[PDB]
């Protein structure tokens, strides 16, 4: 949201054609410095980094160095290569290298979720065994033994009610008193002591963790995996970060960045966003945290940032070397930073488009109670 | 009851999984695994408990389960005992007053369910993997 | 040494009796027979219409009380004496 | 002299740490220790269904033989006194 | 009616005894004030600032109404809320027992919380951002080699490695890195006392 296409571009004119963070920030600094201004767009659509054997920058700063452009108000990373040949003002936003991956599925518990810790073949084979027992306990207790078949209280309907009583462990009204009646009554007791306990042992297992654990959030496993390819913006300062790594896991990151076939470097960030959505875990993208903030704060809401930032770089208002305007520009940014202006501008664009708006940090504790939504099923 | 077994043995939409029809959903059955939703369709091949790359050699528990599954004695037993109970209950019209013959029938029906119920259990046991 | 790494073994058909060792299931059966004989002994022991059959606990019923009491299932009969309830 | 001079710095050990770990890793080597839970399968509890049906066939057998014994038709006080005599001896 | 109420009971009771020993030993953390909005709804605890401070000059220059209240609290508060050093502001929080707050920079509040006795807590987000910078006089010759040197450390992660080193190698409280690890114990009678009541 640094520069966004305004809806009524062909209606409106001039600097009103565009609306964005920098477009607002350009208006704020030009008030305090007192200069008329006219916005432009880079023709490269790129960030100015160096050519081989030529050093001529292809991007915004190549428009800024060569007398074409005057002021560069953009998400432009203050790196050493730029600042040795352009000027920056003091930074206005803080960020770092971070990861965007798709959270795949939400998958809250359904309303019959209590039946889950036994498979649905088992519940089907329980009901078959419950009918299978209760017909046998009927057949035994009703034979030719005056009316001395009636001494057993087990008709078939008392038989279904006994074995339901034995299965739910809620006691029983009567008990078989034949030899072969107590066999079937004994085995079904030994049956139901395993099954009901296998339920309560496994339901204790579902009631601590039933969720997803992030695959690459430690950021060293992200450098590790050959299935999950990872890329970033071409001629981007993220790529320029890893070309001078001194940390060993960061030394390995640049090597797969170099040795990926084909190029995992995507031509823009927005097309790089759409690649991870198509990938479904197969591909990861590396981008700045404030650039990864606005991706989460938009629909389809299926992008989220893992880990902390990998580093701490910054963006800057850029001027040419020896540009006489740049010092009241530089005094402007410390004025805007202390007056709460920049945070208010960092507020406004990055919350009010919280269509997703969730702020679901999560009740992380595994000592969390049951909810009525979790056990709504048995009441139904 | 005698119909629904002899139908179920001689029909082959038992399992809807994905697997190889020639040697990719399967019209898989108790005897002959068949196939649906493919380029070739309608060919039903003989099922095979596999000793080639078996990984169950010298198992006491699996060698019982291989024999009972692929030579499905228990749904075959659940046919014959259900058939034998059918003959004793057919023989109550002629040669009646024996007054023992329907207990001899009725135990064969109850036994034929106990044969049938464990034929399900060995079927669910074997295909898991 | 290198071998072909074995498949992770499934549990057996008697996997239910695994959380208690083999030495305990033999001593649960021995405690079962030990209790039901003693419960047969305490009641039905010359009480003083005919007092020799006042209690309902034969040897066969007292097996069924101890089997019922082990399986967490209530039964019809109950000891009903100071020495039998212990 | 150079072999130790690498080794005392741990350079050789760091180079041994690098190469034998950065290659193809099987899943049960570093993060295969992590665990998870699942529903019980019927192949896990199958013996209990066997024993149930194994008991039901037995109970129908014994209920049949007490009918064949009663439709066909005994300890003595002496022979049990001999039987408690031999059993005490053994 | 009974047969379904039995199956109702089997699910509810077995879900009640799932993790029951954990909920009798939850060991909750109270955290009474967070998130500077709720500083201003529970303003009775005494706030604190540094004398001759940017935290002073921030709240002297208050514009947001939630921020304006908390300084106009502190200026008319009795006694003087200001402390002369950081060791004076930290110790005043520790004695007052949840009653005196001190508003201070994010890295020292990172540092004090790590260092034992570790009886203090950093709650709430940062209410702004601000930076420390190596400074030279205006027109100094050294300003240009230093200004290039800051990034040149930072692009290599040298500054981040030096930030990783110093703020972690000092005194660590136990619940900072390995305080996440758990263990089990017997139930105490203070855990189950209501059932006897
Ligand atoms: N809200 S934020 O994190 O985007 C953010 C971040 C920053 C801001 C202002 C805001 Cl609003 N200004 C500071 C500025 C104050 C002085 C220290 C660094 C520059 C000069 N830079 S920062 O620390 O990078
Ligand atoms: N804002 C970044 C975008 C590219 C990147 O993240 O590397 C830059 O100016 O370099
Ligand atoms: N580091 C701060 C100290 C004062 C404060 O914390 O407000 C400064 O340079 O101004």
């Amino acid at each position: 949201p640094y520069v966004m296409m305004k809806k009524n571009h062909e209606m409106l004119e001039g600097n009103e054609r565009y609306e964005g963070y920098c477009v607002d920030l350009a208006a704020e600094i030009a008030k305090h410095c007192g200069f008329k201004y006219k916005l432009t767009i880079v023709g490269d659509g790129k960030y100015g980094a160096r050519d081989a054997d030529t050093k001529i920058w292809n991007g915004m700063v190549g428009e800024l160095v060569y007398g074409k452009a005057d002021i560069a108000i953009a998400p432009l990373t203050i790196t050493l290569v730029r600042e040795e040949v352009i000027d920056f003002s003091k930074p206005f936003m803080s960020l770092g290298i971070s990861i965007m991956i798709k959270k795949p599925q939400k998958s809250k518990p359904g309303v019959f979720s209590f039946l889950d810790p036994l498979a649905y073949e088992i519940w089907m084979c329980i009901v078959f065994a419950y009918i299978g027992v209760s017909v046998v306990l009927f057949l035994v207790s009703r034979f030719s033994p005056q009316s001395s078949e009636s001494t057993n209280e087990f008709g078939i309907f008392n038989s279904l009610w006994f074995s339901l009583g034995a299965f739910m462990q809620q006691g029983c009204d009567i008990s078989p008193r034949s030899l072969s009646g107590r066999i079937v009554g004994g085995v079904w007791w030994f049956f139901t002591l395993i099954i009901i306990s296998s339920y309560t042992a496994n339901l204790a297992a579902f009631l601590t963790v039933e969720r997803m654990v992030s695959p690459i959030e430690s950021a060293e496993d992200l450098s590790k995996q050959t299935e999950i390819a990872y890329g970033t913006l071409d001629s981007g300062s993220t790529k320029e970060f890893f070309r001078r790594s001194k940390i060993a896991v960061f030394d390995k990151m640049w090597t797969y960045m170099r040795s990926a076939e084909p190029s995992v470097f995507v031509r823009t960030t927005a097309e790089g966003v759409a690649r991870v959505r198509k990938s479904k875990g197969k591909y990861a993208y590396l981008l700045e945290s404030t650039m990864n903030e606005y991706i989460e704060q938009r629909k389809p809401c299926d992008t989220m940032k893992v880990g902390g930032n990998l580093d701490s770089k910054g963006y800057g208002i850029a001027t040419p070397k020896g540009s006489s305007l740049g010092t009241p520009v530089n005094l402007a940014v410390l004025k805007l930073s202390e007056q709460g202006v920049l945070d208010k501008l960092k507020n406004k664009w990055w919350y009010d488009k919280g269509e997703c708006g969730a702020k679901d940090s999560g009740s992380k504790e595994k000592t969390s109670a049951l909810s009525l939504s979790n056990v709504a099923g048995v009441f139904y | 009851a005698f119909s629904l077994m002899t139908i179920a043995v001689g029909t082959d939409y038992w399992l809807y999984s994905r697997g190889v029809c020639k040697t990719v959903m399967t019209h898989s059955g108790l005897w002959r695994t068949c196939c649906l939703e493919g380029n070739f369709k309608g060919l039903c091949k003989q099922i095979d408990h596999f000793p080639e790359d078996a990984d169950y050699e010298a198992d006491t528990a699996e060698y019982f389960l291989r024999a009972v599954r692929a030579s499905s004695i228990f749904p075959i037993l659940s046919v014959i005992l259900l058939f034998m109970g059918g003959l004793c209950i057919a023989a109550s019209e002629f040669y009646k007053t024996r007054h023992n013959i329907i207990l001899s029938a009725g135990i064969f029906f109850v036994s034929a369910g106990l044969s049938n119920i464990i034929g399900i259990i060995v079927y669910i046991s074997a295909n898991a993997g | 040494i290198m071998i072909k790494k074995p498949q992770k073994s499934k549990p057996g058909v008697f996997s239910f009796l695994d959380p208690l060792a083999y030495e305990i299931w033999m001593c649960i059966v021995f405690a079962y027979i030990g209790v039901s004989v003693v419960l047969f002994l305490v009641s039905r022991f010359s009480p003083y219409q005919s007092s020799e059959s006042t209690n309902e606990f034969g040897i066969f019923n007292s097996l069924w009380f101890s089997l019922g009491a082990f399986m967490q299932q209530g039964c019809d009969i109950s000891p009903r004496s100071l020495s039998g309830r212990i | 002299l150079a072999v130790l001079k690498l080794s005392e710095q741990g350079v050789l050990d760091k180079l041994k740490n690098k190469w034998w770990y950065d290659k193809g890793e099987c899943g049960a080597k570093d993060s295969g220790s992590k665990e998870k839970t699942s529903a019980l399968s019927l192949s896990n509890v199958a013996g209990v269904f066997y024993i149930l049906v194994g008991g039901l066939g037995l109970a129908m057998l014994v209920a049949l033989i007490e009918f064949c014994y009663k439709s066909r038709a005994l300890f003595d006080r002496g022979v049990q006194m001999l039987l408690t005599t031999v059993g005490a001896f053994a």
